């Protein structure tokens, strides 16, 4: 069950859920497998916060094992399109899609907890059909794989040949390892 | 006497004001053509000479009142600065709407004709502004009530201002003075109008192809009145018919970098010099290094309180020094630097020995 | 009393006002009836007809006063233009309500003969709206009833035509509420976002109910069987008015330049653009003043600077705001 | 869970869900497979916004892998019938109906995020029965294929012979390729 929370503002008392109460503070939660429905909510929240304050800094916590590539692109393209800086704070795990959004955060505003795990992997896709269809779909997934490598190379700063090499197989990285790699900037330990 | 051209009047205004050329020329042109009206009283189908009452507006510390102060010392016609807050509806106990006309008579020796030639400036017009765009249920006598009461005079009327004596008489032959000849310049700082025009100009939507704008910001104050239109005045609370009575609308850019660096010394009366003059009586010199000036200029910007803020900055820095010099004699001069202004350093004290 | 035919009334008045001929038609016959009917009733069968009071509702700078003046320009009987703000409680807090009858004593020349046919007119009656306020309305309504009351000189209040006109603020919004909205369908007529934004909602069709909703005393609201409707302005009428008055804005501008010895040459083409600027600011005929006053500021700061400036030619580019005054300075 | 949002209007405070708040700004969301129930919601939203302001433009975001042809036609026919111009912004994927609804937007108001992917293929159908019934349904699916190609040609300006050739097999088009093709007008990159 979702617990209710009261703001106790000057105007009066209004009850907000635990998730909506944090939304007022420019915070969005990304939990579970990435899909069109949940990803669309993040887009709606990002656009709403933009209108509320186009100068403040947004924070996006990411704890997800991955999901749809198309859904992730809608979030990444939205973050880069809007003017406000979208900070990222990885909590728990961050797989291929989760890592892309983490790396896509504003420079100097990417964070991860001490016991966080970040894994980068190539796109996983499946399709059945005739040889002609297979040849067409194989080119599409190969194209997406190249674009994702360029995105990580741009934010991380590593050359493209290293990204493709490290994404061939599953490669886990800790907070300290990610800072040297370029996926993040600082590891939050304590206040 | 020789109907000074707009250039011949602005010259004196430029002596003190720094950068208010938009307003200075508006007044210059108005004053110039206004003088002609007094001389152009011939019945040659050139008698109407309608006046477009100006409504000076802009942020604080923009030399709004200053203009009237300097213009009062130049105009050959009796000029009287006014305020819209103290005068209240005659019906309700208080000062009367006509008393301001009497103020002109005081400086005009009650020569109604000469008085008529004079001008009438009214600062602080943002106060009378209706509580809300739409009138409230409680009458705003100290507000739009006075607005309408003065309105008829603006249109043109006659005022039965009393003389200096004759109390014995029941009405003491109340002096009749025309109002259509008395030009009107309405001054005032329209605090909050920036948000009005900001939304009126564009109402920030949502979406990739929207016009999303800052919800609430005080960073657009600069040149925030260059798109103001009568509609926005109404929203602020200026009754529509009252707005029409004043066709001209002036605009006063908040400030500029050059004006803040220049204002410390350039104007005739300069804050720096004011302290230096006082320091002279004490027996010390106030040498303000050029970098010092630029430092204070920047400091004024954060306060966002207008040119007035400059005074506070210098007073804060020159506090220990002014408290020490009397008790600490043998001080020939006190050099100032940019570090001193910033606060990292303490004002350099000089000694002849 | 002049008392001409409706045709003559409208035609003779059109000479000085352009664009308000629609309302004129109604007011023309209205006043025509009042004088004729009352003066020579001849004990008409089943007399019920009350004084043919006509209401006047128009925005600011709509020519309310101009229509009031032109109406009173040829009317030999008095018109005694008065105000509604000046009125206060009956000599308790300020001015009394008998001051309207006092303005009549000045115009009537103390002649009872003129007093009885006095066309008592008021302007800006919308400033006493209830929220003094409602008290002045009731004390005002008393005289509308036709109650003989001296100011001291006895005054005939019966048969006094009322053409009072106020610039009611928020009138369209009230009549906009009465208007119905469109539906939401595939075969429905959504007519507009809003309804009182294309034509003046107020001055096209009004019923007494709408006035009561505004916040006015119902007795006074249902005291005038006739009404009127003033049109804000017209694009065609804006170019004619530019030089129609004896001391028209453009005329006065040239006359002011002529005081120095400069001619204010102006192009017909520029006129069209000027009308649009006024139509956008939506401040009425008086509004146009501000547009040109600012435009001329540059010319009012260039002609003085350079002497021997024979004339100044204004083109459509100058009103567009791109071109700079084409100084014709020469010998 | 759908978060709550507060408008804080001048009259007073109101609480609207994230989707309803955006609907106030003439925004409609198309997410998931196209079907009669979800498609009916879009139609209702389009008509309601029309009555509120028949002059202000409408923005329709499309993220769907396709679906029912009939449901899509009800939306397309509704967009053209109404007076306001229904903009279209691809937020990552349009396979069969998403591109028909993306290319059926007002001229100059069809956008696509930088990394969006748009495809176009012929309508798939499934039916079983007698030979006579199969021949009847075969003509119906062939008639629909022609009407759909005509719609793309009208909005894209390309000749019908090219559309039919490109819809025989799955053809993926990126943001830049779609502009030259005529499916869209501009590619939104930054604000
Ligand atoms: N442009 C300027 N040049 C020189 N001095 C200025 C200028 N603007 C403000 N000042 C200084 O500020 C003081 C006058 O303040 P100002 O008249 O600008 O306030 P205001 O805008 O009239 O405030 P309000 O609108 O509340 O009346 C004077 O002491 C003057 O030296
Ligand atoms: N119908 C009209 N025809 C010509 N000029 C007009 C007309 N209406 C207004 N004006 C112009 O407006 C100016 C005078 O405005 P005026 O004081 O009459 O406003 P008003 O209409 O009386 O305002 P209100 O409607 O609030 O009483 C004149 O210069 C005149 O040329
Ligand atoms: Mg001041
Ligand atoms: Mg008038």
């Amino acid at each position: 069950l979702v617990p209710m929370v009261v703001e106790q503002s000057a105007r009066g008392e209004r009850a907000y859920d635990i998730y909506s109460r944090l939304l007022k503070e420019r915070i969005i939660f990304l939990v579970g497998q990435v899909e069109d429905y949940m990803a669309n909510l993040v887009v709606a929240q990002l656009l709403f916060l933009e209108a509320e304050n186009p100068e403040k800094d947004i924070h996006l916590y990411i704890n997800s094992p991955g999901g749809s590539v198309t859904a992730g692109m809608s979030i990444y393209d939205t973050m880069q399109f809007i003017k406000p800086n979208v900070s990222t704070t990885c909590i728990g795990q961050a797989c291929s899609m989760g890592a892309l959004l983490l790396a896509g955060g504003a420079a100097g505003k990417r964070y991860c907890l001490p016991h966080s795990r970040m894994m980068i992997h190539q796109p996983l896709g499946g399709f059945q059909g005739q040889a002609s269809d297979i040849e067409i779909h194989a080119k599409e997934i190969l194209f997406i794989k190249e674009r994702l490598n360029q995105i990580l190379a741009h934010h991380t700063g590593q050359p493209l040949d290293v990204i493709a090499r490290d994404t061939d197989r599953d490669r886990f990285m800790s907070g300290d390892e990610a800072v040297k790699y370029g996926l993040i900037d600082k590891v939050m330990t304590q206040r | 006497h020789k109907l000074p051209a707009p250039k011949e009047i602005r010259t004196i205004l430029d002596q003190y004001v720094i950068g208010q050329e938009r307003a200075k020329k508006v007044l210059a042109v108005a004053v110039y053509n206004h003088y002609k009206r007094l001389n152009q009283r011939d019945k040659k189908d050139d008698i109407e000479l309608g006046k477009s009452n100006i409504l000076m507006i802009g942020p604080t510390g923009s030399g709004k009142t200053l203009l009237a102060e300097t213009l009062a010392r130049l105009l050959n016609v009796p000029f009287t600065i006014a305020d819209a807050t103290t005068l209240t509806e005659a019906g309700y106990v208080g000062e009367d709407v006509e008393n301001i006309i009497q103020k002109l008579l005081q400086k005009c020796d009650y020569d109604v004709e000469k008085a008529q030639m004079g001008i009438v400036y009214i600062d602080e017009i943002d106060k009378i502004s209706r509580k809300s765009d739409n009138p409230s249920i409680t009458r705003d006598v100290s507000g739009e009530g006075v607005q309408q009461a003065l309105l008829k005079l603006i249109e043109g009327t006659v005022a039965s201002v009393p003389p200096q004596g004759g109390r014995k008489h029941p009405q003491q032959e109340f002096l009749q003075v025309d109002t259509r000849n008395i030009l009107f310049i309405c001054g005032g700082a329209f605090a909050g109008l920036e948000r009005v025009i900001q939304n009126r100009s564009a109402r920030g939507g949502i979406g990739f192809n929207a016009e999303v704008r800052s919800q609430e910001m005080g960073k657009k104050v600069g040149e925030a009145f260059k798109e103001v239109e009568p509609e926005d005045l109404v929203k602020f609370g200026l009754i529509p018919e009252f707005v029409g009575r004043l066709p001209v609308i002036a605009t006063l850019d908040e400030l500029d970098e050059a004006a803040l660096m220049q204002i410390l010394t350039e104007p005739k009366n300069a804050l720096t010099k004011q302290y230096a003059k006082l320091f002279e009586m004490e027996g010390v010199d106030l040498e303000f290094r050029p970098d010092a000036l630029k430092a204070v200029a920047r400091k004024a910007l954060e306060r966002k309180t207008g040119a007035r803020g400059l005074r506070s900055i210098l007073e804060g820095i020159l506090l220990d020094t002014m408290y020490e010099i009397p008790s600490q004699q043998d001080v020939s001069k006190v050099v100032i630097d940019e570090s001193v202004i910033d606060g990292s350093s303490q004002p350099l004290m000089i000694y002849e020995n």
